[PDB]
């Protein structure tokens, strides 16, 4: 605009003003991290922030990737 | 800000959200491609595996034998 | 026999039990000594810390102050 502007955020964002600026939340769950080491992948909840069991008794794990609920 | 520790075996961070792959990006393939539709800037493409090629005169059929999706 | 797989940060490993360590084996000290009482086959024997001496003519008490025990 003329000397001013918004900070509009997308859909699925909730402008939720923060400490430091003001941002907008994720609008459901929140996010998990998938942290794979050689012998396991493993989950941990960022807000919740508890580690939770996930695939266990592999071997020579290296990289994730994934598909939100395709069915 | 640091988050957690782990073992020197961890090899990714990845995180598990929706928002964070937008699922409601249309597929632009007709199904008209016989084995892969592969995409490409504002359209797709038609391809088939290695060490086939395209039956003569058409860029959709491919000579190999088709497969059934695994269960 | 396998048991787990775990962190190449893995140091070692400890039974925790009872028995691994026979707590009726009864403290040969009489008391008698100041500062330290270490053990030795059929017996004991006084000891101060280091940087201290015997008081002269005694094998039992030494020089250096006594300090609270820690809670
Ligand atoms: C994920 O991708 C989808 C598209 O696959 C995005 O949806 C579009 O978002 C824009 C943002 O403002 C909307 O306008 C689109 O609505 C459509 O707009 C056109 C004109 O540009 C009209 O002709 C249509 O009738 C319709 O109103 C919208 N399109 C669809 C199909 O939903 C979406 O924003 C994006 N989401 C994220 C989180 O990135
Ligand atoms: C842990 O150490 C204690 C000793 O501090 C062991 O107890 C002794 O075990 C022997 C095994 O057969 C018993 O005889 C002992 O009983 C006494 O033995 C003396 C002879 O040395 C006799 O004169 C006594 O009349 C009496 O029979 C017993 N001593 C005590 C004080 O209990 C114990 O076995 C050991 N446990 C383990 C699991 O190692
Ligand atoms: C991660 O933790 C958050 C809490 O910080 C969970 O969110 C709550 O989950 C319960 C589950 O029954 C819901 O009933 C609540 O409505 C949720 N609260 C909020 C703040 O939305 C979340 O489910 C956890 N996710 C995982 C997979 O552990
Ligand atoms: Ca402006």
């Amino acid at each position: 605009s003329k000397g001013s502007y918004e900070c509009f955020c997308v859909d699925g964002f909730k402008s939720m003003s923060t400490h430091y600026g003001e941002r907008c939340a994720a609008d459901g769950s929140p996010p998990l991290l998938l942290l794979p080491e050689n012998v396991r992948i493993r989950k941990y909840n960022t807000s919740s922030e508890k580690f939770s069991e996930y695939l266990e008794e592999e071997e020579h794990i290296q990289t994730i990737d994934y598909d939100w609920d395709p069915e | 800000e640091k988050v957690l520790v782990v073992n020197p075996w961890l090899t990714q961070v990845r995180i598990f959200h929706q928002l964070r792959y937008n699922q409601s990006v249309s597929n632009p393939c007709k199904q008209v491609c016989s084995h892969l539709c592969l995409l490409r800037p504002g359209g797709y493409s038609c391809a088939c595996p290695q060490g086939s090629d395209f039956v003569t005169g058409s860029t959709v059929q491919c000579d190999a034998a088709s497969e059934l999706p695994v269960t």
